């Protein structure tokens, strides 16, 4: 007569892979689902990449004077480099962290100048410690107010927001090391600035005292900032020690963020970016960062998870 | 496997089989021979297509959110921060581990299953004229030349044609 069997295909070097009942059984073929590997370099496409260079976010905010040519930038992802110095006088931004993180989401340092009328003050202040040329300068969008002749009136304007849209105003308070310099500033023995909306009032009271000396001050000036909303009214009041705003930003919301990270840019497409570089996304899981941006696979702390392709392989 | 096919009945695989996943061997009076079916090949490539397809599908899309790495000791907040994280990436490692150990079961067992579905086929096909080993294999109890071999295997294979001829062989 005849015999007919039936059967099914193996393979000499099958892949291990896991169930509900072994840690390791043999199939024929397996695919991988954790992305493991970059390479080491953030695709220049599709997002729009923002090279910080030596410039955190906040000190191109500010104009920072060799972060001046992020005036105006915008950003899907602003890259934020180990290398980054500040190099302008010497700051704090109490809760940092919020404004470099509004300004980030955000996508946008985009500037409008507003005209304040700051009446019996000298403008335009600088110092040796934020260098613009050869000569003493400033935070580009801050403007450093000292007495005119003997005197520092009580300054007290307002600028009403009569656009659509939110304004971010940035400001700040100079704290000097000490009673001597804060008279031959600012005339007044204790200087005060207050900011507010018909919503919010900010004041703060300078502090006077040295700090440790960084790019030749022992002072410090405190960076704040204040949002006015449509219809509402910046009102600003100080008797000394305000560093007053230019203008505004335009605030904006959508895709924007900020990333810390060393590597470079290069000319490529990917959807996802990490730390480490850019990763495919074509795997549901990733083990490379836990921080990233955009279509990214999720992270995981296997570093590899094998989908079985094929049947049991029994070899021969 | 739950149907006790692939390594189960049948002993092994066929490394010589590289055009099918299933198939057939057979001895008769002209020879031996081998071919790939190539519906159970394709019944058991399209359901592993189809959750392949499932499980790499793109599903999220993330811009700003928090942060993850701190230069600084904050205490609570970043406790907080940090645990966020560390929460959510243990549970999406539970998932991850979950959903292969599941869909690797489900996949021996949708391959055992198409073997068996093979199997179960070709014996009903033959009615009476054969009978099973227990192997995987049908000892067929008449003539069957290359034209009759390539009938059971196409799905033309008229058993009445063999009946008398094959029940006279058995008893
Ligand atoms: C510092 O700058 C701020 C911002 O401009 C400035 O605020 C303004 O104060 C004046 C009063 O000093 C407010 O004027 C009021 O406007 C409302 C309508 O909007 C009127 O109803 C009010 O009229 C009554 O009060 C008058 C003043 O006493 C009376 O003479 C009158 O009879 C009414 O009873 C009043 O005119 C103005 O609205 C604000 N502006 C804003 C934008 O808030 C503030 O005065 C300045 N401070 C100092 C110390 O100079
Ligand atoms: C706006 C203004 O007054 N600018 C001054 C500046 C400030 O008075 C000062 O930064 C307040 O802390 O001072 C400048 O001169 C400095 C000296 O005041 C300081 O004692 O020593 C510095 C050198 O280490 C420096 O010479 C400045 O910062 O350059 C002069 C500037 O016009
Ligand atoms: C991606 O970058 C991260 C961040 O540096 C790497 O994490 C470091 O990995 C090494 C292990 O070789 C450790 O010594 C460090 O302590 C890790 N740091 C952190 C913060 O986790 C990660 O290994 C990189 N991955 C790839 C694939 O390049
Ligand atoms: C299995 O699938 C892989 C894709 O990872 C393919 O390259 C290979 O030829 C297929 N079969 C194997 C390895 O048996």
């Amino acid at each position: 007569g005849a015999t007919l069997c039936l059967g099914h295909h193996a393979v000499p070097n099958g892949t291990l892979v896991k169930t509900i009942t072994d840690d390791q059984i043999e199939v024929t073929n397996a695919t991988e689902l954790v992305q493991s590997s970059s390479t080491g370099k953030i695709c220049n496409n599709p997002h729009r990449i923002l090279d910080g260079i030596d410039c955190t976010l906040i000190d191109a905010l500010l104009g920072d004077p060799h972060c001046d040519v992020f005036q105006n930038e915008t950003w899907d992802l602003f890259v934020e480099r180990s290398k980054a110095f500040s190099n302008c006088y010497p700051y704090d931004v109490p809760d940092y962290a919020s404004l470099r993180s509004l300004v980030a989401s955000s996508g946008t340092l985009e500037f409008i100048t507003e005209g304040f009328t700051w009446t019996g003050v000298t403008q335009n202040g600088g110092s040796n410690a934020c260098k613009r040329g050869p000569g003493s300068g400033f935070f580009s969008r801050l403007n450093w107010l000292t007495k005119s002749g003997s005197t520092y009136p009580v300054l007290n304007v307002t600028m009403p927001n009569n656009d659509n849209f939110d304004k971010l105003y940035i400001w700040g308070v100079h704290h000097p090391s000490t009673n001597q310099e804060q008279t031959s500033l600012y005339v007044q023995a204790s200087g005060r600035v207050t900011v507010s909306t018909r919503r919010s009032q900010q004041t703060i009271i300078p502090n006077i005292g040295s700090r440790p000396w960084v790019r030749q001050a022992s002072s410090r000036i405190s960076i704040y900032w204040t949002i006015v909303k449509p219809g509402d009214v910046l009102v600003i009041n100080s008797n000394g020690n305000l560093i007053a705003p230019r203008g505004y930003f335009k605030m904006r919301t959508g895709k924007s963020s900020i990333m810390r990270s060393d590597a470079p840019i290069d000319t490529c497409i990917s959807e996802c970016i990490t730390p480490n570089g850019s990763i495919p996304n074509d795997k549901p899981f990733q083990n490379v960062n836990k921080i990233t941006y955009g279509a990214c696979p999720k992270y995981v702390k296997q570093n590899t998870l094998k989908l079985a392709t094929g049947m049991r392989n029994v070899p021969e | 496997g739950l149907f006790g096919a692939i390594a189960g009945f049948i002993e092994n695989g066929w490394e010589g089989m590289i055009d099918g996943w299933y198939g057939f061997r057979h001895q008769n009076s002209e020879g031996t021979g081998q071919a790939a079916d190539l519906k159970s090949t394709q019944a058991a490539i399209d359901q592993i297509n189809g959750k392949l397809n499932r499980v790499i599908e793109k599903t999220n899309e993330k811009f700003h959110q928090i942060e993850k790495e701190f230069s600084e000791v904050e205490g609570r907040i970043q406790d907080l921060e940090k645990y966020v994280e560390d929460t959510k990436i243990d549970l999406w490692s539970y998932n991850a581990e979950l959903l292969v150990a599941l869909e690797n079961q489900h996949t021996i067992d949708l391959t055992d299953s198409e073997m068996n579905k093979l199997f179960e086929k070709t014996g009903r096909q033959l009615r009476e004229n054969a009978e099973d080993m227990g192997n995987g294999c049908f000892k067929i109890y008449h003539k069957c030349d290359n034209a009759c071999i390539e009938s059971i295997r196409n799905g033309t294979y008229d058993h009445d044609v063999y009946r008398d001829e094959a029940l006279n062989n058995r008893f």
